[PDB]
RNA sequence: UGCUCCACACAAUAUAGAUGGAUACGAAUAAGGCGUCCUUGUGGCGUCGCUGAACCAUAGCAGGCUAGCAACGGUGCACUUGGCGGAAAGGCCUUGGGUGCUUGCUGGCGAAUUGCAAUGUCAUUUUGCGUGGGGAUAAAUCAUUUGUAUACGACUUAGA
């Protein structure tokens, strides 16, 4: 149709941190229209691509992935954590990401 | 969800707009704040003009024009609160502040696009009632802001277009509402209202 | 040639005032005014709905336009006799605001089957109102 | 400590040859558990009797629950208090349907109006006002008013979104 | 304290009829239309019987219920002024210059000019404000008539006089010259 | 055989981060919106809100080929009529017919093997290069010169 949309958008806010110290092997995820972590606990285990271009074509292709998953949630206000198989480069910290519906449990 | 947000800055209270702004910002939000002259502060206007000049009286003392920059405009001393709730030395935080644009009044295109408030940053619901609240044109002007009279008269000129559109907005809406009304109790109707809509 | 003076009328917080509890185990349900403890507590009664009778916080709920007539301190069976006997239940029921929240429950529990369709009815129904305000 | 709690706590000297069976001493204490209630106990048959902890037991210990629960009333309370230059005596009224939450009330009104913590205050008394008339206190005297009722102006609605296309209103 | 109810009344007579906006209120009576802006003080009125009109504060504090009947008394006035007027009566008072006051126009502005004050060489002028009325009365000598339907206007214009005159550099409970309000009261009292 | 604009063709270059729609009164909030009527007002009456949980859009090889019915609507694209918009207008509203699609309704055909998933590629930026179609045909600096200038630069004058 005009919309071909199976995954749900989501934007990567930053690293695990305390105060001063980060760490970038777990990321924090807001997913559009999660507000709790109730609602947070339906996307557990949901796959995450980060999508971007490269000038260079790889393999057909000038575009990339960072696949991750969801692997709990964090605070209360719906925001997930993240695992990506590389770690996120920080520079995307505000750029997009989807989230997923498989593996699919309902 | 919207690409870019637009927030009319009039009854809003400075310091927690900014809060929100900076936030939206830092989160990848592309954000225009227009009538930022129609800001509010908390507290009368005494108490919030003596906070400006005691900020005008820091200043590098060897040379002032390497010092705390004196904006004076609305929109000027809003990108001041919003700044320092952003990290703006670093490249992550001149990228958060590259999506933000504040204006007095509201400029073009802005004139024909959906305006949005942040009702937890509103001062009719956050602050207490008889609280007095400083409005940021006539705080703008006592400290050497030039423009209010200007925007104030393209502000009436916008307000008066913008009447007329709604005028006739609301006529087709009261046509369209008329013929949507009829259209109701037919069959597909009722079909439409067993699922809710 | 005569005083003219705004009204603005308000929901008062009266015994016999019916409320919609927004927070809590109750949350969605109704519920009638017994006493006014203070300005901000309320001892309030649901027995239809099963609310139990409790001191509740005036913010966590809402006031409705509906009132009945209601003894002070009315204990519970009281306050179900005369609930039923005014109806309120009824008069909930007919109000727009009660419709918008059956209609949002009644949109939540669609499923993808019932979306299509509601796509397709809209897409018959909007043939005829774009037809028709063409005409007019 | 979702709320106090309501302890009758009776205890007693330890029995000795010369006493067998001791007085057997009782009081109501507001506590938020067991431990407290028992703690606060022996903290006030200190003040009262030739006693303490290693020379006393704890006979029995039974939350007091309010015989009506759903009942409106008027309760006068007495309290000494320590403030921060010497001590006070002063008698308070609190309208609610429980003795816990009225005392909660209370605790909560200490540390508001005087900051008196509750390590700072005694409960001397507190006792339901069986009748109008004998209330004195007019901001719970204006309540008891004949058909009572009073509006909520300017309410003010919470909102989940960061942002509204409606510029909402106060009304009620 | 938190008052549940403060209530205050305000009485409108026969001829006149009291408009209340959001909080502007409008009085209109025999003698003219007041204007009173009220968005500053969060109370409510109602209107009873044609007669008697409520405001209230609702859940109100010490300053609040004091601000009501501080808005029963400004709407009070409003009622006085547009039914019976505000005549303020002022003295002129000087031990040897005598006080020249005379009512002059510079291309329409209605100035109130004293000459002589203490012996000044400098003219003192003062407006008279939109509403008031200026007369110099005869049967009862140096005196001044300020009326009109604005209590607040008819004495801020008075007050404005009477400041006017203030002797500086003296002990002024020797040199007591100047132009002061001797009686307060109304156009059509009798 | 240079420059510039347009159009289409290939290259390269990147992306602070498209993935149905940024969906326009103003003002008040101890008040308002909408509708209706009149004696056009600070009017009567009705109605609404208690969130956008909305409205709009939205089905078809990432959306194919083809047959009809009903209506004369919807929408796209260029050509076009007029008007408005200077705050940063660069957009908004319209007119006319033309050329498509239309899922408002009823059909017939196609899809497969990307193998049980791999963004599975659909966007918008910049710069080249080529082709074909319009358009225009300068200056500045150094050197020389002045002294309203001047440490040197700079400045300020003159010179077919
Ligand atoms: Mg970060
Ligand atoms: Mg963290
Ligand atoms: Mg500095
Ligand atoms: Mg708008
Ligand atoms: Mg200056
Ligand atoms: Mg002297």
């Amino acid at each position: 149709a005009e919309s071909h949309r199976l995954y749900v958008k989501g934007k990567h806010l930053s690293y695990q941190r305390s105060k001063r110290v980060n760490n970038p092997n777990v990321s924090l995820i807001k997913i559009e229209g999660v507000a709790t972590p109730q609602d947070a606990q339906f996307y557990l285990g949901k796959r995450i691509a980060y999508v971007y271009r490269a000038s260079k074509e790889v393999r057909g292709s000038k575009i990339r992935v960072m696949w991750g998953k969801v692997t709990r949630t964090h605070g209360n206000s719906g925001v997930v954590r993240a695992t990506f198989r590389n770690n996120l480069p920080a520079k995307t910290f505000g750029a997009s990401v989807r989230i997923f519906l498989y593996p699919s449990n309902i | 969800v919207e690409p870019v947000v637009v927030i009319d800055g009039k009854g809003h209270l400075v310091g927690r707009l900014a809060s929100v702004v900076a936030k939206q910002l830092l989160n990848g939000q592309k954000i225009v704040v227009v009538r930022a002259e129609e800001l509010n502060i908390s507290g009368e206007f005494f108490r919030n003009k003596l906070k400006y000049h005691d900020f005008l009286r820091k200043a590098t003392a060897f040379n002032k024009t390497r010092g705390p920059f004196h904006f004076r405009a609305p929109s000027r001393i809003f990108y001041k609160a919003l700044r320092g709730m952003v990290s703006h030395k670093t490249a992550r935080g001149k990228a958060a502040l590259e999506r933000l644009k504040v204006f007095e009044g509201i400029p073009p295109p802005y004139d024909k696009k959906k305006r949005v408030v942040v009702p937890q940053a509103l001062r009719v619901l956050r602050l207490k009632p008889g609280r007095k609240y400083t409005t940021l044109g006539k705080l703008s002007t006592s400290v050497g802001w030039k423009y209010e009279d200007v925007v104030a008269k393209l502000e009436a000129k916008r307000k008066v277009s913008s009447a007329e559109y709604y005028a006739k907005k609301r006529a087709f809406t009261k046509k369209v509402a008329s013929a949507n009304a009829t259209a109701a109790e037919s069959d597909v109707a009722k079909q439409l209202a067993a699922l809710g809509y | 040639t005569d005083s003219i003076v705004k009204a603005s009328n308000w929901r008062l917080v009266e015994v016999g005032r019916v409320v919609l509890i927004k927070k809590g185990q109750s949350a969605g349900k109704l519920a009638a005014i017994v006493e006014i403890i203070d300005q901000k507590k309320v001892l309030i009664d649901g027995p239809k709905a099963g609310v139990p009778r409790q001191a509740i916080n005036l913010g966590q709920v809402v006031l409705t336009p509906l009132t009945f007539a209601l003894p002070r301190g009315a204990r519970t069976a009281t306050v179900s006799k005369k609930w039923a006997a005014a109806a309120v239940c009824e008069k909930w029921a007919a109000s727009s605001w009660a419709k918008k929240i059956a209609q949002r429950e009644r949109r939540a529990a669609l499923t993808d089957f019932e979306r299509f369709q509601v796509m397709v009815l809209r897409k018959q129904k909007r043939y005829t109102v774009k037809k028709a305000l063409a005409k007019a | 400590m979702a709320h106090f709690k309501e302890y009758q706590v009776i205890g007693r000297r330890l029995p000795t040859e010369s006493v067998p069976e001791p007085k057997l001493f009782r009081m109501r204490i507001f506590a938020s558990n067991e431990v407290i209630a028992k703690s606060r106990y022996w903290y006030f048959l200190q003040k009262l009797h030739k006693v303490k902890k290693a020379s006393g037991e704890i006979v029995s210990i039974n939350q007091i629950n309010e015989a009506h629960p759903t009942k409106v009333k008027n309760f006068g309370v007495w309290v000494r208090y320590d403030s921060r230059s010497g001590t006070h005596n002063m008698y308070k009224e609190i309208r609610d349907v429980s003795r816990v939450a009225a005392v909660e009330t209370l605790y909560q009104d200490m540390a508001a109006r005087h900051r008196a913590r509750f390590r700072s205050i005694h409960i001397l008394k507190v006792a339901e006002i069986e009748k109008t008339a004998d209330v004195k206190r007019q901001y719970v005297k204006q309540f008891l008013t004949k058909d009572l009722k009073f509006p909520l102006p300017h309410r003010v609605q919470k909102s989940t979104k960061t942002f509204s296309y409606k510029r909402p209103s106060t009304f009620y | 304290m938190k008052y549940i109810q403060t209530e205050q009344q305000i009485e409108v007579p026969e001829g006149v009829t009291v408009s209340i906006k959001s909080r502007i209120v409008k009085v209109v009576g025999p003698r003219g239309t007041l204007t009173k802006n009220l968005k500053h003080i969060d109370v409510t009125f109602t209107k009873v019987n044609n007669q008697l009109i409520k405001v209230a504060v609702h859940n109100g504090g010490r300053k609040h219920v004091a601000a009501l009947r501080t808005v029963k008394s400004l709407v009070d006035n409003m009622i006085t002024g547009v039914t019976k007027g505000y005549k303020y009566k002022m003295r002129y008072v000087y031990a040897h210059f005598p006080i020249n006051v005379n009512i002059v126009e510079k291309d329409g502005a209605k100035f109130i000019e004293v000459r002589n004050f203490l012996g000044d060489k400098k003219i003192r002028n003062v407006p008279v404000r939109d509403g008031v009325t200026i007369e110099f009365s005869t049967n009862v000598k140096d005196e001044i008539v300020l009326s009109g339907n604005s209590v607040e206007d008819v004495s801020q214009n008075a007050a404005d006089l009477q400041q006017i005159c203030r002797v500086r550099n003296k002990d002024i409970r020797k040199f007591l010259d100047g132009i002061y309000v001797s009686h307060k009261g109304f156009i059509t009292e009798d």
